[PDB]
């Protein structure tokens, strides 16, 4: 935010799949093949990919 | 600064090679005008901020 003109890069928001439980990213996106982390409060997992 | 009637001396007989003024007027002066500017360009990303 100095006297320079741009000094900034691309910006993005927090996606749906990224805000709930991003149990591992495959790059710029959440990995759609890994279950989320166990909630320490109760031990729950809101992201489960069963086989 | 015309002042074509300086005190000096005073003697005239209505002629005899009258003082024959030497174009005291048109000593006009002059000057130039300056230009000032400045820009308030707004950054591209750091914009629309509260």
């Amino acid at each position: 935010v100095a006297g320079l003109n741009d000094t900034h890069a691309a910006r993005k928001t927090g996606a749906f799949q990224f805000l709930c439980a991003h149990g591992g990213l495959a790059g710029g996106v959440v990995d759609k093949t890994k279950n989320g982390p166990a909630d320490p409060d109760t031990g729950a997992v809101t992201v489960k990919v069963a086989q | 600064d015309a002042l074509a009637s300086v005190d000096g001396n005073n003697a005239h007989v209505e002629g005899s090679r009258a003082e024959d003024g030497e174009m005291k007027p048109t000593v006009i002066k002059s000057n130039v005008t300056q230009i000032l500017r400045k820009v308030v360009r707004v950054s591209d990303t750091a914009n629309t901020t509260a």
